[PDB]
RNA sequence: CCGGAGCGAAAGCGUUUGCCAAGAACGUUUUCAUUAAUCAAGAACGAAAGUCGGAGGUUCGAAGACGAUCAGAUACCGUCGUAGUUCCGACCGUAAACGAUGCCGACCCGCGAUCCGGCGGCGUUUGACCCGCCGGGCAGCGUUGCGGGAAACCACGAGUCUCUGGGCUCCGGGGGGAGUAUGGUUGCAAAGCUGAAACUUAAAGGAAUUGACGGAAGGGCACCACCAGGAGUG
RNA sequence: AACGAGGAAUUCCCAGUAAGCGCAGGUCAUCAGCUUGCGUUGAUUAAGUCCCUGCCCUUUGUACACACCGCCCGUCGCUAC
């Protein structure tokens, strides 16, 4: 089975899956909710996801990439640290695409101490 | 809001200040 | 009126504490005032832990967990249905709901 | 117009012999076109990689970070570059209502290879215990952090960057400290979390060669 | 893939936004394995026989 | 990790290590021997914003531009961004600077925890944990239906108040006018401290209760709701 | 003549019920494309849910109490002190 790495950024107002090589250094595909949608509202929503990881799956075994380590990714720093709604919608998608997982692991950008966050003290008042 | 009542007084007190200053 | 002899926070003793940031909505909110909430949930869901697992190259493989902490202001973690709004006894009891 | 692909060669990326198994898995780079050789760009590259991948019988959260260093017949050649526990197993250990005593020491091992390990350990409560916290108080969190620093130093100064690898692989740091600071006060989950490589010596093949012989 | 048959073996309890799902536990007859659950909509009773396409998920709500 | 835990007169204070001189509590058959308590006048300190003079300006972000929404947004939302936010010195002395509760002292309930020190007791573990006790410290619960209060609530008393007197300081006298005018005074300024009157007004306000309402939450109900369809309207 | 099972929407109903069919009464000198009854033929689907839209109860908040069709703030404009 040729292991690789798949980073899935799963944040809000878009989703990103980004699958490259065992170092990440080669992307060998990567796409976005955006791609498969018309209208970027629906970037979020995890069947934007469901269409994305589904033709990823393709250009994997074009290659030969047969199993991918799952790297969730939220948008972490200072913004919100759960990923984002295509976090198991791509995730699904991947493996009933005839594909190999291994080893999940998340790495979401966690500061010791970050700066002030976008928003007064008062906060986002929508 | 008080707080603004507060506002335009030192707003008007500042106004005052002027006036009174320029009939030196 | 005083609606609480805590005024809602954990303060005793002291005169300030460090104040930290909301999750969804980014309040400044005391530290002994913020809704603490630690949320360890699976990486993946129930429904597709099984895809998953067929899908994993070793024999017994456990999912990690997704451990997180999050601060909730009180006008948000209100709407967030995470706090409630209790009747005049039920406020007193500060044993977490099961 | 033309697939990027078509020009990308796959090379089996390998690890030094000391770990139970030498196949990681395989890369992938554009061949050689002009003077920018396909090597140019395989001597550079970082696996992270996890424990569970590296050994046969041990844990799974322990990531190691291998670099490459040397291609030698369409095979990639790596080496120690670091080690980095998992995010989810780091967020389970911290737990409330005990003391939590980090530590950090940046010293170098025999040859130029400057390492900074990362140990963190927690208090452990008693079975006796009726208390529900069991905090140490700041004199007793000195002497645990006295103790966490000065292992790590003498442990990795002693040996070269091969045998403290294989000193690495396995909670072999982590278990002493436990017994030392047991003394003033038991401890949980003494554990090295993170080991990072400020700068590199000038690297010799023939030390290269004796790890993977 | 081959296809597998199962008869009805116990009603959970109504599911959905509407409530015309009918959660429902399933076991295979053939081969005694995945006695999984599954999610049915119409009137179902103790004793039916849902021909499973497949075999490898539970569908939860 | 970080807690209704500690420390400080408060504001306030949590990454490592080092340096520097303080502080409560406890320990004491040490020492001093009433040297006190509270305090007009006077002074140190005092979050943040602001101000003057340098450095640095990541992020955030007054102002400001622009994008959206609306009948109209000079806002919330979004992009961007000055001052500012960061550090250095001199100012400013204002906060819902709140425990909306001065300091000292005595007396006046109980229980379980918690913090520091001391004391004595089966044990476990090479101080840790266990059972207590004495002294202060942050608090909590129970009874206040041994009291107090308009009540909410109060043993960090808000108890020992017509059965009224332990000591002392500050301060309030219906609601507005008004923290305004004026004078003095401080300040680079913004403004701080001190502080009126004319005039106007029969209420303002506190606590609690029943209704109503919410764009609050929860639960429940009906083919004038939907699901499943079936008729027909448009 | 338009009307080829009919736009976005929308009404009704789960048993002799919906609907189809026709009768009779009320209105009425003359009249039923209406309505109140009546019998006739006779199903589809469902023996459910807060999903949606309407609804009461409890908790909660209020400066509301001829009670949210409530109450109330400031600028501007008029007059008087
Ligand atoms: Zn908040």
């Amino acid at each position: 089975n040729v292991f690789g790495v798949c980073h899935i950024f799963a944040s809000f107002n878009d989703t990103f899956v980004h699958v490259t090589d065992l170092s990440g250094k080669e992307t060998i595909c990567r796409v976005t909710g955006g791609m498969k949608v018309k209208a970027d509202r629906d970037e979020s929503s995890p069947y934007a996801a469901m269409l994305a990881a589904q033709d990823v799956a393709q250009k994997c075994k074009e290659l030969g990439i047969t199993a991918l380590h799952i790297k969730l990714r939220a948008t972490g720093g200072n913004r919100t640290k759960t990923p984002g709604p295509g976090a198991q919608s791509a995730l699904r998608a991947l493996a009933r695409s005839g594909m190999k997982i291994g080893r999940i692991e998340d790495v979401t950008p966690i500061p010791s101490d970050s700066t002030r966050r976008k928003g007064g003290r008062r906060g986002r008042r929508l | 809001r008080a707080k603004w009542r507060k506002k335009r007084m030192r707003r008007l007190k500042r106004k005052r200040r002027k006036m009174r200053q320029r009939s030196k | 009126t005083k609606k609480r002899r805590n005024n809602g926070r954990a303060k005793k003793g002291r005169g300030h504490v460090q104040p930290i940031r909301c999750t969804n909505c980014a309040r400044c909110v005391p530290k002994d005032k913020a809704i603490k909430k630690f949320v360890i949930r699976n990486i993946v869901e129930a429904a597709a832990v099984r895809d998953i697992s067929e899908a994993s190259v070793f024999d017994s493989y456990v999912l990690p967990k997704l451990y997180v902490k999050l601060h909730y202001c009180v006008s948000c973690a209100i709407h967030s249905k995470v706090v409630r709004n209790r009747s005049r006894e039920a406020r007193k009891d500060r044993t977490p709901p099961p | 117009i033309v697939d990027p692909f078509s020009k990308k060669d796959w090379y089996d990326v390998k690890a030094p012999a000391m770990f139970n198994i030498r196949n990681l898995g395989k890369t992938l780079v554009t061949r050689t076109q002009g003077t920018r050789i396909a090597s140019d760009g395989l001597k550079g590259r970082v696996f992270e990689v996890s424990l569970a991948d590296l050994q046969n019988d041990e844990v799974a959260f322990r990531k190691f970070k291998l670099v490459t260093e040397d291609v030698q017949g369409k095979n990639c050649l790596t080496n120690f570059h670091g080690m980095d526990l998992t995010r989810d197993k780091m967020c389970s250990m911290v737990k409330k209502w005990q003391t939590m005593i980090e530590a950090h020491v940046d010293v170098k091992t025999t040859d130029g290879y400057l390492l900074r390990l990362f140990c963190v350990g927690f208090t452990k409560k008693r079975t006796n215990q009726i208390r529900k916290t069991s905090y140490a108080q700041h004199q007793q969190v000195r002497q645990i952090r006295k103790k966490m620093m000065e292992i790590m130093t003498r442990e990795v100064q002693t040996n070269d960057l091969k045998e403290v690898v294989n000193k690495l692989i396995p909670d072999s740091v982590g278990k002493d400290i436990e017994k030392a600071c047991q003394s003033i006060y038991p401890l949980h989950d003494v554990y090295v979390r993170k080991v990072k490589m400020l700068k590199k010596p000038k690297f010799e093949l023939g030390k290269l060669m004796e790890l993977h012989g | 893939q081959p296809i597998k048959l199962a008869r009805v073996t116990k009603v959970l309890g109504r599911t959905g936004s509407q409530g015309q799902c009918t959660q429902v536990r399933v076991e295979f007859m053939d081969d005694s394995n995945r006695s999984i659950i599954r999610n049915v909509k119409g009137p179902v009773r103790e004793g039916d026989v849902l021909t499973l396409l497949e075999s490898e998920r539970e569908a939860r709500r």
